[PDB]
């Protein structure tokens, strides 16, 4: 105890502390000024419509409705406590979707019951008005989420999890070409729409124990190119992204069977690095 | 597409960058 | 109770010197002529121990590697480690990162602390290699008398009160009680600082056993004549032993170095541990749990630590003792560069340190007038005119009566750097007249010696008698030398131009104050004369002996006075001049005489043309020396003989109210006394030294300074710095040198503590605001250990901002080296504006990826979770995890390359602490490398192939490389103003604030 008071100072030295204070003040509120002053001009720098970079987000990524703890469905068919969680999760996902949920013919558009062309709107300027956002109804997907009718433990028997794709402003979707190189038992449509095909193991030995349906717009498992572009949330906000139901119905219950999907197209690509990218994985169990 | 960057031609040029700057700094410390 | 030995070893000494023969020999039981029995000799060799010092109680084995792993600041960085891996452990609560963060981290601070451990260790290494390279010791054996033979016997075999013959060029093997001598005399230098060799007698002569007569030292030479005596002390129980062992039982103090760094230390520690706790508080205030508040704390604190500041420190030491070791000034220390800067007194010995400690003649009496010879080691002064008869006459005098010679292999050797075996003062005659009138040995053998009288310790008188060659005159010639008084006492004639005369009182009172003037000048004088006989009654065949006197002694010819002294080493005046000039307080301290040691200093400007003693005043006044008052004298001479009954006030007063000092016929306790009394008043002492009586002083001081060569062992190894050439100018560089880096070491220091508010502000308001991560862990160590050394070493490369000799030494209170107002600097205004700079580029980045500044905050917590990959930038895009991550990995990258473009500016300013940037230049060569290399690297790290993978480093859009500019900018032109304002108004309140 010695600096804190002495003769005619406070710790240290606190004859001048007014100067030294209001110095820091004023140097420390010019170089805020400065630097808020630097991100207002950066920021003039940034346009109001697409991002100046997409280029990190190229390889689009396919997400699903039950986002789990790590890529993990775990549960029990009897308890309704055991699938609370991911059954809800799928209640405020699509949400959204209800049909009542977009009932305004003004900002909603009423697109094709089959996969349709890409949806060209104008330019991504403001010399067109907001623009109009194609409508998808829960009842392509059938039997998941089923709109009130079942499932409607939305599997609580055995397991359902919706396929999505990632929004990225301005990205055409291209599916594979009519030539397609091993794409697996999937329909004819592939001018129409991105595939999406799942399997036990991806390219090695697989405990692969399943039977699944798929569930997209039309009755092909996949996204139409109709709803793409998508335009930005300035543009179209309440725009909903097209979604695929997978349902897997015969599996063994007691044991974890992993599950790898993924989205073919020119497109689409995907990382050994990333799971998520242009790919899916999910680990299941059912237990009972 | 707008979806590529070219990272290569920044990579060399970044490269081909540091080691002029480098061998520029051994001739700077080496005033003979 | 080593206490009380260094207690009982910090008192001079006592003996039983004076006694009669029957009395010493009835104590030690020995015969005088016989010495002792054979086996009371290999009796009394095995009672106690063998003649020789105990080997060093030192020598630590290289395990002492570990004391260069703590130090303090290698106990911040191991403290610092230790927190980090703590931090891991309790990260180990959960399922977590930190096998790339704070494990990684742990492991490079500690990795850091061995490195520099390893590198200081080695030159240190490399130091004691030369000094023990430097080590010879040359066997010399002791010639005792045991049962009456002499026997020529190991000088470890000898024992305690046994007969010991020494002759000329032997060196004393013991401590001996001299019984019998024959024209014997002594070096005293190294031991006792006498620089004139003391004759050595039988007899009783002085109170204090230094000074007196009859004793002879451990490792004293021996210079001429023969001498027996009775061993009285055998190894360690010696003088010289007693000495070595008191400076082996020192402390070297803390160095000043070791200080500063403390003082800087408890700063970066206290800021550390003041902002990691605040923030502990604060963390815990919002949300976060004691767990990930305590991991808040120790990352803070610890990124608060500079691990590159300890290595590149430890090098800028280093490389100005690499300038000390191409100087021929090596420090045994590495710390001890820097101490010379702050020493505010300087004690120095003066034989065989400021003074060559080789008599030369100075000046002679010939004709009337005093002429002075040249007295330089090269010959560049003037000689007066050798043409005068009187002065050739002299010169045959003074080379005639000489036991000196030439020894073998001086030819080449220069005339006065040539070896020569004989006394002092015959080696200053002979190479005189070797010199100025021609070679000696011919005129020595062209008078063919017939008898000689060897010098008697008493009347000093010293003659001999020679035939004549001389063509016209085939007299009798005899020469004689002594004390002028003596020489004054037995003559009558006296020889002018070539004639005689008799003695007037006019003349022989002109004589007489002419030595005084001389003698009162500081040389010792020797008188000169002759006498032809009368070959009428000497005839050429007469037999003329010793037996008893066969001459006339009296009624001979005075010829002159020939005065000698030990000038200085050359550089001495003009180095004593530059230290005066720096403010550094030059006293002297000598065992030697005072009426030399008054000179000396007189003359090397330790004490000024224009300062009295008390004892001048009241010379000039004719007063008694109690009436003046001693507050009026400047400069002091004060006698060992007072100090011993001085007081701590006293030898207080005494210091504080004198400024130019000088201590003579001081033992070497008083020594370390005199140094503890300069220490006492709170002032670093440095110490300048040649023989062992400087060992305890130059160990207490704190740093020591000894000379290379005609410097003693023991004072070399209680030194803390050599100088191998000897040169003394060498000091002055010393304190140059120690003064320099000190500045140079702050700019480093701020230099690096600049970096830690951008490193550190990208985890700070991570936690507050809850952003992406803006700056990671390697890339913070990519600039700390990567970019930052070259530019921080450099700094140690800049010059002096203005003139560092003319400002006095620090004051250690005040003047600190790391200080409130460096951080005020660091920490308070410059790191704010590369903080700043940085997270600019890191929202620059982001709002240009899609993620605007807006909606990035509270992100974190969505954002570090890997499972969502659905994450809504500002756009409605979605991204995984890794997308966003490699972006903000990519958001490391240019906030790091950022810190690289704010430490450009950051580095041209700390370069120059007052002067601006266009005044010091450019002209740092290792700093402008150390910005090409900086950059360089950083855009080698960023765009270098697979830094992605391995560093999670990836390329930046040019674009990227431009945000950080003008922050950088900024800095250059506000540092330069403050420069500015700071010059032109020196009052001053940016001068009180910011100056560091
Ligand atoms: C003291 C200061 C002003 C030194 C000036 C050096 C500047 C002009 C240098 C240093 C680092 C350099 C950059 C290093 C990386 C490359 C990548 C290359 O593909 C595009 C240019 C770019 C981005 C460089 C532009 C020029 C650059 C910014
Ligand atoms: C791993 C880390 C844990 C706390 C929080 O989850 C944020 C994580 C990322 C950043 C990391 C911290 C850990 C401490 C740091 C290395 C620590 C640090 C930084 C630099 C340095 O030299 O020393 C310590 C401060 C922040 C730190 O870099
Ligand atoms: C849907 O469920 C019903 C009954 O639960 C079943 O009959 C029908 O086959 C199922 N269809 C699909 C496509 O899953
Ligand atoms: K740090
Ligand atoms: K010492
Ligand atoms: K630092
Ligand atoms: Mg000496």
């Amino acid at each position: 105890i010695w600096n804190s008071e002495k003769k005619e100072f406070l710790g240290r030295t606190g004859g001048s502390w007014f100067k030294i204070l209001l110095f820091y003040v004023i140097f420390y509120g010019c170089l805020a000024g400065i630097f808020i002053g630097t991100i207002q001009v950066m920021l003039l720098t940034i346009s109001e419509f697409k991002p100046t970079y997409q280029d990190r987000v190229a390889p689009p990524g396919l997400t699903q409705i039950p986002q789990s703890q790590k890529t993990e469905i775990s549960f029990r068919p009897n308890d309704p406590q055991s699938y609370e969680s991911y059954v809800v999760s799928i209640v405020r996902f699509l949400e959204k979707y209800k049909d009542l949920a977009q009932k305004d013919d003004m900002i909603f558009e009423d697109c094709g019951n089959v996969p349709s062309e890409l949806k060209e709107r104008g330019e991504y300027n403001n010399e067109r008005g907001e623009r109009k956002v194609c409508r998808f109804r829960l009842e392509w997907l059938g039997n998941c989420s089923g709109l009130n009718d079942e499932t409607y433990g939305y599997k609580d028997g055995k397991p359902c999890v919706i396929i999505k794709l990632n929004r990225v402003l301005g990205f055409k979707p291209k599916p594979p070409k009519n030539e397609s190189l091993e794409t697996y038992p999937v329909m004819k449509y592939n001018p129409y729409v991105l595939p999406v095909h799942c399997t036990g193991k991806r390219d090695e030995d697989k405990e692969k124990v399943g039977t699944m349906e798929y569930f997209g717009l039309g009755g092909y498992p996949g996204f139409p190119l109709q709803y793409y572009p998508y335009y930005g949330k300035l543009l179209q906000p309440k725009y909903l992204q097209p979604l695929m139901a997978v349902q897997f119905t015969n599996l063994t219950m007691d044991t974890e069977i992993r599950i790898e999907c993924k989205a073919y197209g020119e497109n689409i690509g995907y990382s050994e690095k990333d799971r998520f990218q242009g790919r899916f994985d999910v680990k299941i169990e059912v237990k009972s | 597409d707008p979806f590529y960057y070219d990272y290569e031609t920044v990579r060399n040029g970044g490269l081909i960058f540091a080691a002029l700057a480098f061998i520029v700094g051994l001739i700077i410390i080496l005033s003979k | 109770k080593e206490r009380d030995m260094d207690e009982l070893k910090k008192e001079v000494s006592m003996d039983d010197h004076k006694l009669s023969l029957d009395e010493l020999h009835r104590k030690y039981g020995t015969d005088l002529s016989r010495g002792l029995t054979p086996a009371r000799a290999a009796e009394i060799l095995a009672r106690d121990g063998p003649n020789a010092l105990t080997p060093p109680p030192t020598t630590p084995e290289w395990v002492k590697f570990c004391r260069q792993l703590f130090g303090g600041f290698s106990m911040l960085l191991w403290i610092g480690a230790i927190l980090c891996f703590l931090a891991y452990g309790i990260q180990a609560a959960t399922e977590e990162e930190p096998q790339n963060d704070n494990l990684y981290l742990g492991v490079v601070l500690s990795a850091v602390v061995i490195i520099t451990g390893c590198f200081s260790y080695y030159q240190e290494a490399k130091s004691s290699k030369i000094m023990e390279s430097f080590k010879n010791m040359v066997p010399q054996q002791a010639l005792v008398i045991r049962n009456g033979e002499k026997m020529s016997i190991n000088a470890e075999e000898v024992v305690v009160g046994d007969l010991v013959e020494v002759k000329g060029g032997d060196r004393i093997p013991a401590d001996l009680r001299i019984i019998s001598a024959n024209g014997c005399k002594v070096d005293n230098s190294s031991l006792t600082g006498e620089s004139e060799p003391q004759t050595r007698s039988p007899d009783f002569t002085n109170e204090n056993p230094l000074e007196t007569r009859n004793i002879a030292f451990f490792s004293t030479n021996c210079v001429e004549g023969t001498a027996r005596g009775i061993v009285v002390y055998t190894g360690d129980r010696t003088v010289m032993g007693r000495i070595a062992t008191l400076a082996s039982g020192l402390e070297g103090g803390q160095t000043p170095i070791a200080a500063e760094i403390e003082h800087f230390i408890h700063i970066i520690t206290g800021v550390a541990v003041f902002l990691g706790v605040s923030f502990f508080i604060l963390s815990l205030i919002l949300e976060y749990t004691w767990l990930e508040a305590v991991i808040f704390l120790i990352g803070i604190i610890v990124a608060n630590v500079p691990e590159g500041l300890l290595a590149t420190v430890t090098v800028c030491l280093t490389l100005t003792a690499k300038r000390m070791a191409r100087k021929n000034c090596l420090v045994k220390n590495l710390e001890a560069v820097e101490t010379l800067g702050s020493t505010s007194t300087i004690c120095s010995d003066k034989t065989g340190t400021l003074t060559q400690n080789r008599m030369t003649v100075a000046h002679m009496w010939s004709d009337n007038q005093i002429h002075e010879a040249d007295t330089t080691e090269n010959q560049s002064g003037v000689s007066f005119d050798k043409t005068s008869a009187t002065w050739l006459a002299l010169s045959r005098i003074a080379g005639l009566c000489n036991r000196a010679v030439f020894q073998a292999n001086q030819e080449n050797l220069p005339i006065l750097k040539r070896a020569v075996a004989g006394d002092a003062s015959e080696s200053a005659l002979l190479k005189c007249i070797e010199l100025c009138c021609g070679s000696v040995k011919e005129m020595r053998e062209r008078y063919t010696k017939i008898v000689e009288i060897p010098f008697n310790s008493t009347n000093k008188y010293q003659l001999s008698i020679h035939k004549n060659p001389n063509t016209a005159e085939p007299r009798h010639l005899l020469v004689m030398k002594g004390a002028p008084e003596r020489i004054l006492d037995r003559c009558s004639s006296i020889l002018i131009h070539g004639k005689e005369q008799p003695l007037d009182e006019e003349l022989k009172d002109a004589f007489q104050n002419a030595y005084l003037e001389l003698g009162g000048l500081g040389e010792r004088v020797l008188g000169f004369c002759h006498l032809f006989l009368p070959d009428e009654q000497f005839p050429e065949g007469f037999q003329f002996d010793t037996d008893d006197v066969n001459f006339p002694l009296d009624n001979l010819c005075f010829v002159g006075l020939i005065s000698m002294i030990d000038p200085p080493r050359a550089a001495v005046p003009d180095a004593v001049g530059k230290c005066r000039s720096a403010g550094i307080k030059v006293i002297m301290v000598t065992g030697d005489h005072p009426i030399t040691a008054k000179a000396i200093a007189k003359g090397v400007g330790i004490i000024s043309e224009g300062n009295e003693t008390v004892e001048d005043i009241a010379a000039r006044l004719n007063i008694p020396v109690s009436q003046v008052n001693p507050r009026d004298a400047k400069a002091c001479v004060v006698h060992g003989s007072d100090l011993k009954d001085m007081t701590s006030e006293q030898l207080d007063d005494i210091l504080k109210y004198h400024t130019e000092i000088v201590f003579a016929r001081t033992s070497p306790q008083q020594k370390l006394i005199i140094v503890e009394g300069c220490q006492r008043q709170g002032a670093i002492v440095a110490v300048t030294g040649d023989g062992v009586n400087d060992s305890p002083a130059s160990k207490k001081a704190d740093i020591g300074v000894a000379m290379g060569i005609a410097g003693s062992d023991v004072s070399k190894q209680a030194a803390d710095m050599i100088l191998l050439d000897d040169n003394f100018a060498s000091i002055v560089t010393g304190v140059e040198e120690g003064r320099l880096i000190f500045d140079n070491l702050k700019k480093s220091i701020a230099y690096t503590l600049t970096s830690n508010i951008p490193e550190i502000t990208p985890f700070l308001i991570f936690i507050i605001a809850n952003i992406p991560l803006p700056l990671g862990t390697v890339t913070i160590l990519c600039i700390d250990l990567g970019t930052d050394m070259v530019p921080a070493i450099s700094l140690a490369y800049e010059q002096a901002e203005s003139d560092i000799m003319k400002r006095q030494p620090r004051n250690p209170k005040t003047d600190k080296l790391v200080n409130e107002q460096l951080i005020s600097m660091a920490y308070g205004q410059i790191g704010m504006i590369q903080a700043l700079g940085g997270f600019f580029t890191y929202f620059v980045i982001l709002a240009e990826n899609g993620f605007l500044p807006i909606h990035l905050l509270g992100l974190r917590v969505n954002w570090d979770d890997r499972w969502i990959n659905d994450v809504e930038d500002s756009y409605g895009q979605q991204w995984t995890y890794e997308q966003r991550k490699i972006v903000e990995f990519t958001c490391h990258t240019p906030f790091f390359v950022t810190i690289v473009v704010v430490q450009w500016a950051d580095l041209v300013i700390c370069k120059t602490r007052r002067n601006s940037v266009f005044q010091q230049g450019m002209k740092n060569k290792i700093l402008i490398f150390g910005l090409f290399e900086e950059t360089a690297l950083a855009a080698f790290l960023s765009y270098c192939p697979g830094m992605g993978v391995a560093l999670r480093m990836y390329p930046l859009k040019p674009t990227w490389w431009f945000c950080a500019f003008p922050y950088s900018l900024l800095i250059f032109v506000y540092d330069e103003v403050r420069k500015l304002i700071i010059r032109r108004r020196p009052g001053g309140w940016v001068e009180k604030e910011t100056y560091y």
